[PDB]
């Protein structure tokens, strides 16, 4: 039943303040160390601040020094990481780990939540077809998607034909214009004769907007 | 500051394989080492404690060994489910680190990129900018090299590229280019082509389409 | 008893004996030449029956002892020598005593007495003594009894491997505690441990938090051979100083032995602070 549920991750500008929040369940709270531990988006791991057992002892990295403040809660099953003055290089997904001792290792990480750190406005996506009219001259195969223009923040969930058709789907991973929006495309690779015949839509969801789509796509 | 640094950062091997992963603290840390497991999309997993100790719930096949400065996770007879990111950590003193990890990958023959490309929707042409995509869908290994040719005119620093997690079923990679215009300058050319070098294609494969 | 067939009078220790019955060996074959000749009788096939009956000429020709001589290439008539014989060797020598259980590992009675002869006449049992004994039957050692082991000087404590230390019950380890921690003061911290780390069975409470302020680390594995009553007046702090980073898989150890008790004479508010969940002890204030 344990379950480390980490939330309070959003947007926030720069400057900005946020306090996040691990739900503990199926343990003893009272009696374990937990950390803070996050990852920028496509980079690796980082120790970002550890309360011991008794809330007494605090311990920081120096890029977060007196800028957040590890706090626990044993009554409310809680941890706490108060984040203020907030910069770009504090986006991150931020996991929240309970050592095995005080002085030991973390055995159990939670899912995580992330926090992106801009100025940019929460914008719903564009969503646009591409029709498989010329890559049917593929023979056989036929690839066709979808495309998520013009979004932010981080993510969105595509699935293709209401998450049915699962096979030869290939949601590639967001960039990030100039334009300091992500964007995204997925395709799927089936057989030309289906073309038509077969109806395919794609199904996007942006949570931060409340946006969602369904988009279908088609040749001619 | 305790400097983790890891060998190798990326590592390919098929599966029922003795893999040897090392980690080399920049000062002794005794015994103060652990090891971490993160599929991605996945939160990472203990593997490791006190540089040899397994976690419960971990395959044995799964070795740590060492001391002082230098350490050695060893995946024995491989399986599908081990290939994955793998982090040493020191908690010996304050700050705690992590090493860069080490991307442990599937190993096969090479594979020539299926390829196309698709025109921009007149959809998103009424808004304004104008956006054409260039799919490399299974090949292998990972370096392949998207180049657009517009009217023979390479465009250079107006394409971002992306790339899938090696897949499960093929164990192989996929690629999306995304050559972004403006609505004029896409009405103002004729040919459009990405141009795609990889080791699996002989010459350099040119997929090609006109405006209308 | 009987006189020898004309001829069958054997001149030398040859092949031919083998063929000669129990009662014609008993009167053919001169005790005098069997003591000389020795060393050939290894190489001739005999039966246990026709051993029995050489054996039993040595015994006539030397009623008092046996000289290094016969000793040396004994053979296999060793197994056959009573115990009681052998209580009055002068054997003296490493190569005889190599030779003998050699052919011994082809209880043993015998081995036991014999051994206890080398060591009885050599006056301490020396290093390379223990070395070669050990080649054969390591556990010697740990066979020993208490008050046996105090001869045992402490220079020799060095020939001891860990495997040795296996078959080794607590009664043992006390008597040969002391002697390593003599063996292995001449050392310290990264050199010490890896040598005095087996014998800690025998060791008390005061001499382990000594080795926690050496900034020691433990592994539960040892920690689990700690004498029981060594462990229970150890502080939460000594504890983790000696575990260090291995403390972690204490949890596991909770319902065991040498720590089932220490958590129970703890105060839950001390044990609180591992980070481990042990639960048992006093909530004071
Ligand atoms: C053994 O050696 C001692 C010391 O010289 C000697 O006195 C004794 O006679 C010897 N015993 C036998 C049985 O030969
Ligand atoms: C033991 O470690 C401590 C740090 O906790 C430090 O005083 C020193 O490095 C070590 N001291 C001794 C006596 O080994």
């Amino acid at each position: 039943e344990v379950q480390l549920l980490e939330s309070g991750g959003g947007l926030v500008q720069p400057g900005g303040s946020l306090r996040l929040s691990c739900a503990a369940s199926g343990l003893t709270f009272r009696s374990y160390a937990m950390t803070w531990v996050r990852q920028a988006p496509g980079k690796g791991l980082e120790w970002v601040s550890g309360i011991s057992v008794s809330g007494g002892i605090t311990y920081y990295a120096d890029s977060v020094k007196g800028r957040f403040t590890i706090s626990r809660d044993n009554s409310k099953n809680t941890l706490y990481l108060q984040m203020n003055s907030l910069r770009a290089e504090d986006t991150a997904v931020y996991y929240c780990a309970k050592r095995g001792a005080a002085v030991g290792s973390f055995d159990y990480w939670g899912q995580g939540t992330l926090v992106t750190v801009s100025s940019a406005s929460t914008k719903g996506p564009s969503v646009f077809p591409l029709a498989p009219s010329s890559k049917s001259t593929s023979g056989g195969t036929a690839a066709l998607g979808c495309l998520v223009k013009d979004y932010f923040p981080e993510p969105v969930t595509v699935s293709w034909n209401s998450g049915a058709l699962t096979s030869g789907v290939h949601t590639f991973p967001a960039v990030l214009q100039s334009s300091g929006l992500y964007s995204l495309s997925s395709v799927v690779t089936v057989p030309s004769s289906s073309l038509g015949t077969q109806t395919y839509i794609c199904n996007v969801n942006h949570k931060p907007s409340n946006t969602k789509v369904d988009k279908k796509v088609e040749p001619k | 500051d305790i400097q983790m640094t890891q060998s190798p950062s990326s590592l390919s091997a098929s599966v029922g394989d003795r893999v040897t992963i090392t980690c080399r603290s920049s000062q002794g840390i005794g015994s103060w080492l652990a090891w971490y497991q993160q599929k991605p999309e996945k939160a990472p997993q203990s593997l490791i404690y006190a540089a040899s100790s397994l976690q419960s719930g971990v395959p044995s096949r799964f070795s740590g060994s060492g001391s002082g400065t230098d350490f050695t996770l060893t995946i024995s007879n491989l399986q599908p489910e081990d290939f994955a990111t793998y982090y040493c950590q020191q908690y010996n003193s304050y700050p705690l680190t992590f090493g860069g990890g080490t991307k442990v990958e599937i190993k096969r023959t090479v594979a020539a990129p299926s390829v196309f490309i698709f025109p921009p929707s007149d959809e998103q042409l009424k808004s304004g900018t104008a956006s054409v995509v260039c799919l490399l869908n299974n090949f292998y290994p990972r370096e392949a090299k998207v180049q657009w040719k517009v009217d023979n005119a390479l465009q250079s620093g107006n394409s971002q590229e992306s790339v899938t997690e090696q897949d499960s079923k093929d164990s192989t990679y996929s690629l999306s280019s995304t050559l972004t215009l403006s609505k004029a300058d896409y009405e103002k050319h004729k040919v459009y082509a990405c141009e795609v070098t990889h080791q699996g294609l002989s010459s350099p494969v040119t997929k090609s389409f006109n405006r209308g | 008893k009987t006189a020898c067939p004309s001829g069958k009078k054997a001149r030398e220790i040859d092949e031919s004996l083998i063929f000669y019955k129990k009662w014609e060996l008993e009167a053919c074959v001169d005790a005098a030449l069997l003591a000389t000749q020795m060393d050939r009788v290894n190489a001739i096939p005999f039966t246990y029956e026709q051993l029995d009956v050489l054996k039993h000429k040595l015994d006539e020709l030397y009623p008092q002892g046996y000289p290094e001589s016969v000793i040396q290439h004994l053979g296999y008539l060793f197994l056959k020598m009573s115990p009681e014989d052998i209580r009055k060797w002068n054997v003296t020598s490493l190569e005889t005593l190599k030779a003998l259980l050699e052919v011994n590992k082809g209880p043993l009675p015998q081995v036991a007495t014999l051994i206890d002869r080398f060591v009885k006449g050599r006056g301490q049992l020396d290093k390379d003594t223990l070395d070669t004994l050990t080649a054969f039957y390591p556990g010697y050692l740990c066979s020993l009894s208490p008050e046996e082991l105090s001869s045992v000087p402490p220079s020799s404590i060095w020939a001891v491997r860990p495997q040795d230390l296996d078959t080794c019950d607590p009664r043992q380890l006390d008597v040969l505690y002391p002697k390593a921690r003599l063996a292995f003061q001449n050392m310290n911290g990264s050199e010490y441990f890896v040598k005095i780390q087996s014998f800690l069975g025998g060791a008390p409470t005061e001499d382990l938090k000594a080795l926690s302020q050496q900034n020691v680390s433990m592994d539960l594995a040892t920690f689990m051979k700690l004498r029981t009553d060594a462990v229970l007046p150890l502080t939460v702090a000594e504890v983790q100083k000696l575990l260090g980073p291995h403390v972690e898989g204490l949890k596991a150890e909770e319902r065991h032995r040498p720590v089932r008790d220490w958590i129970l004479r703890q105060r839950q508010d001390d044990l609180d602070t591992l980070g481990l969940g042990l639960q048992g002890g006093i909530p004071n204030g």
